[PDB]
Order: structure tokens, then sequence, then C-alpha cells
């Protein structure tokens, strides 16, 4: 049960950091797939 | 130069989109049926005889 309940807290922990960046990654995956005057690249 | 910088963010902006709703859990069926509750059932039909 401890080993249960460390590995949920430590699931919650990754899970809310990585959430707090989706916004941005799913920007950087479409400038990712976006990249091709020269000023703008 | 500038509109066009302000173009590229307007279409990384409309690409990601991620709008203020997320689907945290997908539907899954509760495998017991909710209905009929046979205990309920027969409780009452014991105490209405």
């Amino acid at each position: 049960i401890s080993h249960i309940l460390d590995s949920i807290s430590q699931n919650y922990l990754a899970q809310n950091i990585a959430r707090q960046a989706a916004q941005d990654a799913k920007s950087l995956e479409f400038l990712n797939q976006q990249l091709p005057g020269r000023a703008v690249y | 130069l500038q509109l066009l910088n302000r173009q590229q963010e307007l279409n990384i902006a409309k690409s990601s989109a991620i709008g203020n709703v997320r689907i945290i859990d997908n539907a899954v069926t509760d495998p017991n049926p909710v209905r009929p509750k046979k205990t309920i059932i027969i409780v009452i039909g014991v105490v209405l005889g």
C-alpha cells in the first residue's frame, strides 16, 4: 500500500508538471512541423 | 515583415487552439448493470406481500 501510494503521488506530480506546459509544447510541435524572407526564419 | 510575423503567430495560435476544455476520462462501461436492482426489488416484494 505504501508503494502504491508513492506511485500515485509521483504519477500525479509528473502529470501536473507535464500539463503545465501543454500549450507551449503543442505550439513548439506545430512550429517544428511549420519550419520551411530569412528574417521570418 | 511585421505583418508576416503577425500572420505566422496567428497561424501558430490557430493551429494549436487548445481550448478551455479537456477530456480526462474517455467513456468506459461499468460491467455491472445499474438496473434492475434485484435485492431492493425482492425486499419490496416481500414487504408488500
